[PDB]
């Protein structure tokens, strides 16, 4: 990689290899996440994030996680990280959406992170939006999670006075 | 022998009880840095919730004041401090809640 000439292209490729990766392994997949991450400047991503979008129907499915769970904990990192640098978009709201459906508190953990983060963030608009979203997520549901969830939420407020 | 037992005797149920009686008591009986002592361990412990009853209590014996306290009780709050969100915010919160009262006065309308 220091061929820090590093050419695009390269970068590039890493999504037909990464297919391979939904013959899965987590581990291995899991040194591809760090690996992956890395090349983006902020770019050769939609394709991606689209492709990430992809492997989150794919995520979906049916499944039976037990390796690849961990694998999207790890996602959410290297994803998270791109996004801090990026300007971001749609794809977002959809782990909004994505984390509504979810159950365990790792998540919530990630998410609350994003509570921080997005706290400091503020460009706004997303939020609201969501916020809403949110609110229906949150009249669509209960949960300790949820609970905890209103609090902070509760605690930040704004208008619809 | 209670504080120290029941430190390591457990029970968070127990510590509910006892709190909310130790939370009236404070300066009345002195023995401050003993006191500050357990009461810094008893919140030591995590739980939010356990935390927050070392500041509850605290309360009716912030107000009294001790063989010490007033400047200090002023200092201390301060000095510790706390964030973890809605933990954060009980530690802003009570502050703010401080923040929003003369602090005499505070004591007075809260504690009652």
């Amino acid at each position: 990689k220091e061929h820090p000439a590093h050419e695009r292209v390269l970068q590039d490729l890493v999504m037909d290899i990464l297919r391979v990766l939904s013959t899965p392994d987590l581990e291995v997949r899991k040194k591809t996440l760090q690996l992956a991450l890395d090349l983006v400047s902020s770019r050769n991503v939609e394709e991606l994030v689209i492709v990430l979008k992809k492997e989150v129907i794919k995520t979906n499915n049916v499944s039976e996680h037990e390796d690849t769970d961990k694998y999207r904990q790890l996602l959410v990192r290297t994803l998270h990280s791109c996004s801090v640098r990026f300007p971001d978009m749609a794809a977002n709201v959809i782990p909004v959406l994505m984390e509504f459906l979810s159950d365990s508190n790792e998540a919530a953990a990630a998410d609350v992170l994003e509570f921080v983060r997005e706290a400091i963030q503020r460009f706004d608009n997303l939020r609201m939006l969501i916020v809403e979203k949110m609110l229906e997520v949150f009249h669509a549901i209960k949960s300790v999670k949820i609970y905890r969830g209103a609090l902070w939420i509760l605690g930040e407020y704004c208008s619809t006075k | 022998h209670l504080c120290e037992f029941i430190e390591d005797c457990e029970f968070t149920v127990l510590a509910t009880r006892i709190l909310h009686l130790l939370g009236q008591e404070g300066p009345k009986t002195n023995n401050p840095s003993k006191y500050i002592r357990f009461i810094y361990n008893r919140v030591v412990l995590e739980h939010e919730e356990v935390r927050a009853g070392a500041v509850s209590a605290l309360a009716k014996f912030g107000a009294q004041n001790e063989e010490m306290l007033p400047s200090i009780l002023v200092l201390l709050k301060r000095c510790v401090m706390d964030d973890d969100n809605e933990v954060r915010d009980r530690a802003t919160f009570y502050l703010n809640v401080l923040e929003q009262k003369q602090k005499a006065l505070n004591a007075g309308y809260i504690l009652n």
